[PDB]
C-alpha cells in the first residue's frame, strides 16, 4: 500500500474540473478498505475523543465539496477531524470520498475519526448510488469490500467527556453507554433497535418524549428527552447530522443539540450550505461554513 | 469548563467562506 | 424531497 501515492493521486484534482475522476487501482482500493478495517476494529466502537476538533456531518459523495472542507478547516494533520457518517449516495464522486477518508484514517489513525452513516449499510446503498458508482467504475466484488469495511466502522464517539456525537441521534433503547459498547463488530444495520436508532433518529420540536418517524424506520425525540440525557450522563452536547439544514448547522433544545450538515446545494427544495463545527481545547464551539457564492 | 458557544463571549459563532462550484 | 430516506 502506496498511502502518498493513493493520496496524491487523489488530491491532484485539487483546482481541476469539478466532477473528473480519480481511476485509482481495484488493488488500491481494496487495500483501502481492509487496512482501514484493521485499524477501525482495533479501535472502540464507542470513541473517546480529545479537543481539539473540527466535525463534519454528511459529505454523500460531494468530492470536491470535501476538498473544500479541508482547505477551510486545515487539511491532515494540522487539523483533527471527526466526520460523523454519510460519506457514499446521491452524489458522483462517493468513490473518491470514501478513499480519501479512508487514506486519512490509515494515515493519520490517532488524529482522524469516521463514524458510521446510515448510508454506509449495504441494504441503502445499493439503491441511493454507490453500488450503481462502483458496478460502472470497477465491479460488485469492490462493492462489498466496501460493505465488510463499513460494517467495522465505530457508531459514537464522545468528546472530552461532554460531546456526544452520532450520525442519527438517541435511542429509546439507551440507558447506559455499555449497551453501545456491548454491539461487536462486522455488523450490519438492523431495522430496529439501538444501532438502527444511533443511525437513524430524528430530533422533533413537536413530539413530547420520544415519537414516530416519517422516514419509516426508528423514532423521533423531543427536547426533554435531549435535557434528560444530558443530565443522566454529565454531558453537554449532542452533536448528530443526517438532516439537510440550511446554514448547515441548526440547533436544536436551547443549544443542547446540533446537526450538521456538510454537503452544499444537496436539495432542489432549498439552497444549503455545508457546516463543520470547531470545537477548540476548552470545549469553545464554533461553525465552519461553506456557501455557495449565489 | 463546560461546553460553551463561541458567540457567549463577544466572537463570532459562524465564519463563512463563499465559493465558486467551478 | 429526493426520496424521506433525505430535500
Amino acid at each position: 500500500l502506496n498511502l502518498d501515492s493513493i493520496i496524491g493521486r487523489l488530491l491532484e484534482v485539487q483546482g481541476s474540473r469539478p466532477g473528473k475522476n480519480v481511476q485509482l487501482t481495484e488493488n488500491e482500493i481494496r487495500g483501502l478498505c481492509l487496512k482501514s478495517r484493521e485499524i477501525f476494529l482495533s479501535q472502540p466502537i464507542l470513541l473517546e475523543l480529545e479537543a481539539p476538533l473540527k466535525i463534519c456531518g454528511d459529505i454523500h459523495g460531494q468530492y470536491y465539496d470535501l476538498l473544500r472542507l479541508f482547505e477551510y478547516g486545515g487539511f491532515p494533520p494540522e487539523s483533527n477531524y471527526l466526520f460523523l457518517g454519510d460519506y457514499v449516495d446521491r452524489g458522483k464522486q462517493s468513490l473518491e470520498t470514501i478513499c480519501l477518508l479512508l487514506a486519512y484514517k490509515i494515515k493519520y489513525p490517532e488524529n482522524f475519526f469516521l463514524l458510521r452513516g446510515n448510508h454506509e449499510c449495504a441494504s441503502i446503498n445499493r439503491i441511493y448510488g454507490f453500488y450503481d458508482e462502483c458496478k460502472r467504475r470497477y465491479n460488485i466484488k469492490l462493492w462489498k469490500t466496501f460493505t465488510d469495511c463499513f460494517n467495522c466502522l465505530p457508531i459514537a464517539a464522545i468528546v472530552d467527556e461532554k460531546i456526544f456525537c452520532c450520525h442519527g441521534g438517541l435511542s429509546p433503547d439507551l440507558q447506559s453507554m455499555e449497551q453501545i459498547r456491548r454491539i461487536m463488530r462486522p455488523t450490519d444495520v438492523p431495522d430496529q433497535g439501538l444501532l438502527c436508532d444511533l443511525l437513524w433518529s430524528d430530533p422533533d420540536k413537536d413530539v413530547q418524549g420520544w415519537g414516530e418517524n416519517d422516514r419509516g424506520v426508528s423514532f423521533t425525540f423531543g427536547a426533554e428527552v435531549v435535557a434528560k440525557f444530558l443530565h443522566k450522563h454529565d454531558l453537554d452536547l449532542i452533536c448528530r447530522a443526517h438532516q439537510v439544514v440550511e446554514d448547515g448547522y441548526e440547533f436544536f433544545a436551547k443549544r443542547q443539540l446540533v446537526t450538521l450538515f456538510s454537503a452544499p446545494n444537496y436539495c432542489g427544495e432549498f439552497d444549503n450550505a455545508g457546516a463543520m463545527m470547531s470545537v477548540d481545547e476548552t470545549l469553545m464551539c464554533s461553525f465552519q461554513i461553506l456557501k455557495p457564492a449565489d | 469548563r463546560r461546553v460553551s458557544f463561541a458567540d457567549n463571549f463577544g466572537f463570532n459563532l459562524v465564519s463563512v467562506k463563499e465559493f465558486d462550484t467551478w | 424531497x429526493l426520496x424521506r430516506x433525505x430535500x
